[PDB]
């Protein structure tokens, strides 16, 4: 659920840094920019992998910094279509069953994915399921997230942005499916 | 080899010791060792006499080809 | 306020009705009093209806349509397979078309 | 920045793993210093990245535990993407096998099947 | 006519505050960071190609 | 014609693919380009530019010529472009017509573009057999009989053919072979003593080359003014005077131009004699037809004659203009209501008039008459005049005459029935777009019941199919199955006012 994704940026290095060798100093700028943000088209940046080619290092007018153009390599979390994943739950919801995977928050589940005996509650927040002869109708998703095993089917960007005039909804949303024969809690299978 | 002339021109004399004396105000590293001087364009006059500062020219032929020269390795003068 | 020109040259000798000052912005769709008319059906009508879908699920799998070919496609599936359908590619005549047609 | 590759390679968690480990190896000599919020970014997603891989079954492995895995799986008919997931997960029953892999019950014959969770539990 | 005009000239340097190609602004300046341009790459220890011969046919 | 552009790209990313269409779009838009300017102002490939114009040079969708130097200057025609929307009325004219073999010849001509008589026949005889069934295949002959029955009828021609290179220039080749249309033989059929049968598709040297077939689009085009005209009187007048109108237009057919302004005359003897024998009418009647159509106001017919007793033409381009008349009313009446479509049939007939003239004509009051006037002048439906007083032209000092012009309001509301056709599109890709993943989904599904439905299909996979969670959203997929029949049928049914705009607008022009 990790890929490689080969970027290119202009990494500013500032002059009180100039003591220090350009490739440790490229690693930790970069680290401080991409690491925790979601990039439009491929996903959540974990960390550098490493710096593959490193250009000359321009001064421009104006300032004293040094820029320099970076080819480089990001680990990203960018699950691709019809994986499975195994994360906690952090609790339920009208909408879904909010699933959290570690790190990263925003996993929902819609109803129309959950499994089919049992789809609806009865105006209580724990989400359910049914089976006849042990655990009718009291089976639930306890909001302690024991870890459930989920299946991603749809992923989303939106661009979140000041929209309109200047100077919360997740830049990066995964739908998942949980009503193949299996998935579910750990529990139960 | 490089055919451009190798006695740096006052234009370049006036960016290399603009540039430097910009990052010797802030708190880049001075390559010689300061007596005192407060002023950063006298350090990097300084650090010119004495053949130390860390940038390299790239003249542009007008075509589009490029010629590397350290600050090192020209011939300053008055 | 007065105005830069006259109000009387427009109209309104009286000097009063106005027109409103409007507070918010139409909207975007106006409410039309009027609906189209329905439409024309028939066992004439029909056959072009469904010939019409015909002609589509045919010419995407003629050779006369140039394939795009598939692009940074993320991983392989064994699903893949079943949407691939290899053709038979179409000859053209080089007498009727000019000689820098050929490849 | 500019992207030039969306999808270059897949990574085992492994990588990432020893990627994670390496990076906590070198880091915490020298605190944050509040200038900007890059630093406290960078170590809460490398904490908890971490923190959940390190309750995967892809602890305790090695490169030539991946290697050996790679090279007993590779005469199975198998895709990139099912191999990743059978190296990330370590499936022990055949319920799941049936998940992972599309098509299950007509590619793979039921004794391929266990022959298939036998060669996942050997290894791992 | 939708007639498009550079800002190499100098004037329309001047007015759109970009620094000049006459001067001091005929050339580049480059740092000379101890650097090392080409370093080597972290192994790919899954995906490389020997272990991946393709399932199709 | 931005809205022609629009309809023409997404015809072509419809029926031929994105590469192809890209070099269609700008070839519309440029124009007359050679081949290198093709593939540098768009920037892709010469391979796919040239696979591009071989594709639609095929369907007869680019022309190419011959100029100085040696170039050759490919050109599209937007008009031909827009006639592949009209495909399902073609297809569905001929199978009025005639058999379904004539349905199938014209659909694999205006789905290959040319094809030979040989192939043609070829395609026909092989695609019958899943018609048929119990051991009987279809042959050759009986399809050979209507194919050229169809080349009689003129819906189909020859393509242009090359020159003899023997006799025309023998030597070095030119760079394009300059294709020459003779009018000889258009509908000489070449005589064929070939003939076999159809395959199965089991899975388990050609006398007519270079004589290749296209669809005459423009005879289907005549048939359909025939059909306009006939059901124009069909429901002025009366059946049988329908049927009067249908045979002179029939009669009419072979011996005049597509495009004349009046065409032959014709003697009441032998309208008399080419009615089917189904009436029961006679000669003193149906000169009673003839001479109370000529006294119609509309005049679908004039008398230019009086020779040989009674002597009779049909008008083209009145009928056409009542035609479009006819459409232009009906599109004020349903957008703005009755009281409008008579402000407008009124300003129509008194060819210029006034506010104060309307509203004593109209038996329509203030605030409702100058309302729909004012409406109808914000939608191009209705020209102002201004004769002047002074030459300051000022609104004070002057006199506003309304008038409605056919020409410019028929060509406004050709304009509309474009980007009409054009959104409807894209509200149909849209729909799919955003249900792909659930058609897909369904594909699988109906390919799982597809396969060994005929051997071995129990009923427990029906219900694990319905078990499946394709069951909740099939009501998804019943919405979306009935929103692409309902937008494919609009998208068919506009054509019907459009064939009826471009053909007066086709026949107001001289062409000098």
């Amino acid at each position: 659920m990790f890929v490689l994704v080969e970027m290119v940026d202009t990494v500013r290095i500032p002059p009180w840094q100039f003591e220090r060798k350009l490739n440790d100093s490229i690693a930790e700028e970069l680290n401080k920019k991409l690491a925790n943000k979601v990039v439009y088209n491929v996903g959540l940046c974990i960390c550098l992998f490493d710096i593959t080619k490193l250009e000359d290092a321009y001064v421009f007018p104006g300032d004293g910094a040094s820029h320099t153009k970076v080819h480089f390599r990001c680990v990203v979390f960018h699950p691709f279509l019809d994986e499975i994943l195994i994360g906690k739950i952090k609790g339920c919801s009208p909408e879904g069953v909010h699933v959290s995977l570690g790190f990263f928050d925003d996993i929902l589940i819609p109803p129309e994915s959950l499994q089919q005996p049992a789809k609806f509650d009865e105006a209580e927040q724990v989400w359910v399921w049914e089976y006849e002869t042990e655990e009718g109708a009291h089976d639930l998703y306890m909001d302690t997230g024991e870890e459930i095993r989920f299946r991603v089917v749809d992923e989303s960007f939106v661009d979140t942005s000041p929209t309109g005039p200047s100077s919360k909804e997740a830049p990066y949303t995964l739908v998942g499916s949980i009503s193949e024969p299996g998935l579910g809690l750990l529990s139960w299978w | 080899k490089r055919i451009t002339t190798p006695y740096m021109t006052k234009y370049e004399r006036a960016r290399v010791l603009g540039t430097r004396a910009l990052q010797i105000a802030m708190c880049a590293p001075v390559m010689v060792e300061l007596e005192g001087e407060t002023d950063p364009l006298l350090i990097a006059m300084k650090e010119l006499k004495a053949r130390k500062i860390p940038i390299i020219i790239r003249r542009y032929l007008p075509d589009g080809s490029y010629e590397d020269w350290g600050v090192d390795e020209l011939i300053i003068t008055d | 306020a007065a105005y830069t020109f006259n109000i009387e040259a427009v109209g309104f000798s009286k000097g009063e009705k106005l027109p409103d000052v409007v507070l918010k912005p139409p909207p975007l769709f106006p409410d039309t009093d009027y609906k189209p008319v329905p439409l024309k059906t028939g066992e004439g009508e029909e056959y072009m209806l469904a010939l019409k879908q015909e002609l589509r699920e045919t010419m995407k799998r003629m050779p006369y349509f140039i394939e795009t070919p598939e692009e940074r496609q993320d991983i392989e599936r064994y699903s893949k397979r079943y949407m691939k359908v290899y053709k038979e590619e179409w000859i053209p005549d080089w007498r009727r078309l000019p000689r820098e047609m050929m490849p | 920045m500019e992207v030039k590759d969306a999808n270059s390679a897949l990574l085992s968690n492994y990588e990432v793993f020893q990627l994670l480990t390496d990076l906590k190896e070198q880091r915490k000599e020298s605190g944050k210093n509040k200038h900007s919020s890059g630093q406290q970014n960078l170590n809460t997603i490398t904490y908890e990245t971490l923190k959940y891989i390190s309750k995967t079954p892809c602890r305790h492995q090695s490169p030539e535990i991946v290697r050996e895995f790679l090279t007993a799986l590779k005469s199975h008919k198998l895709t990139k993407a099912e191999k990743l997931q059978l190296l990330n997960h370590r499936p022990v029953t055949a319920v799941e096998i049936q998940l992972m892999v599309e098509e299950s019950e007509e590619r793979l014959t039921e004794e391929q099947i266990e022959a298939l969770l036998h060669t996942v539990t050997s290894i791992l | 006519f939708g007639q498009k005009d550079s800002v190499c000239g100098v004037s329309e340097c001047i007015i759109m505050g970009i620094p000049m190609n006459i001067g001091t602004g005929l050339f580049k300046l480059l740092h000379k960071a101890d650097r090392d341009p080409n370093p080597p790459k972290r192994p790919l220890i899954f995906d490389t190609n020997e272990f991946h011969i393709p399932l199709v046919t | 014609t931005q809205a022609e552009i629009k309809l023409c790209s997404l015809l072509l990313q419809e029926h031929f693919g994105e590469i192809v269409e890209k070099i269609g779009v700008h070839l519309i838009r440029t124009g007359s380009q050679p081949l290198r300017v093709i593939a540098h102002d768009t920037g892709t490939s010469l391979d796919q530019v040239k696979k591009a114009l071989c594709v639609l040079v095929q369907h007869n969708l680019v022309s190419y010529q011959v100029h100085k130097r040696g170039v050759v200057e490919y050109e599209a025609q937007c008009s031909r472009v827009l006639r592949m929307l009209r495909y399902p009325r073609y297809i569905y004219t001929t199978k009025t017509l005639y058999s379904d073999t004539g349905e199938l010849i014209v659909e694999e001509l205006l789905l290959n573009g040319k094809l030979t008589m040989s192939a043609v026949v070829k395609k026909v005889a092989d695609r019958l057999t899943e018609t048929m069934e119990d051991g009987k295949t279809m042959d050759y002959a009986e399809v050979s009989n209507t194919f050229v029955r169809l080349a009689d009828t003129h819906f189909v021609q020859r393509c242009p053919s090359v020159p003899t290179t023997e006799n025309s220039d023998p030597g070095p080749p030119p760079p394009a072979p300059t294709l020459v249309i003779n009018e000889k033989d258009m509908y000489l059929v070449p005589k064929l003593s070939l003939i076999g049968k159809g395959k199965r598709r089991r899975s388990s040297p050609i006398p007519d080359d270079g004589i290749y077939w296209q669809a005459n689009l423009d005879r289907f085009h005549q048939h359909f003014r025939d059909q306009a005209i006939v059901s124009a009187v069909a429901n002025r007048m009366d059946q049988t005077s329908s049927e009067i109108v249908r045979t002179m237009l029939r009669m009419s057919e072979i011996t005049t131009s597509s495009s004349a302004p009046f065409t032959q005359p014709l003697s009441s003897n032998e309208i008399f004699r080419s009615l089917p024998v189904g009436y029961n009418i006679s000669k003193q009647v149906l000169d009673q037809y003839l001479t109370l159509l000529a006294d119609d106001p509309l005049e679908f017919v004039g008398k230019s004659g009086d020779s040989g007793g009674g002597m009779y033409v049909i008008n083209l381009h009145k009928a056409l203009a009542s035609l479009a008349t006819a459409t232009l009313e009906s599109v004020v009446q349903e957008r703005f209501g009755s009281r409008c479509a008579r402000i407008f049939r009124l300003v129509l007939q008194k060819k210029h008039i006034e506010q104060k003239q309307v509203e004593d004509f109209a038996m329509i009051p203030a605030k409702e008459a100058k309302d729909m006037l004012y409406k109808m002048l914000s939608e191009n439906f209705m020209s102002l005049q201004e004769i002047p007083k002074t030459p300051d032209h000022a609104p004070s000092r002057t006199f506003y005459l309304y008038t409605v012009n056919i020409l410019s309001a028929a060509r406004m509301l050709l304009h509309r029935c474009y980007k009409s056709i054009a959104n409807l599109i894209e509200r149909r890709q849209f729909e799919t777009k955003e249900n792909k993943r659930l058609l897909e989904k369904s594909q699988r599904v109906e390919a799982i019941i597809a396969s060994m439905q005929a051997t071995g299909a129990e009923e427990a996979q029906l219900q694990e199919i319905e078990e499946m969670i394709t069951a909740p959203e099939r009501q998804q997929l019943e919405t979306l199955k009935r929103n692409v029949n309902k937008l494919d049928a609009s998208e068919i049914q506009v054509d019907e006012t459009i064939f009826l705009l471009e053909s007066y607008i086709e026949c107001t022009m001289k062409r000098q």
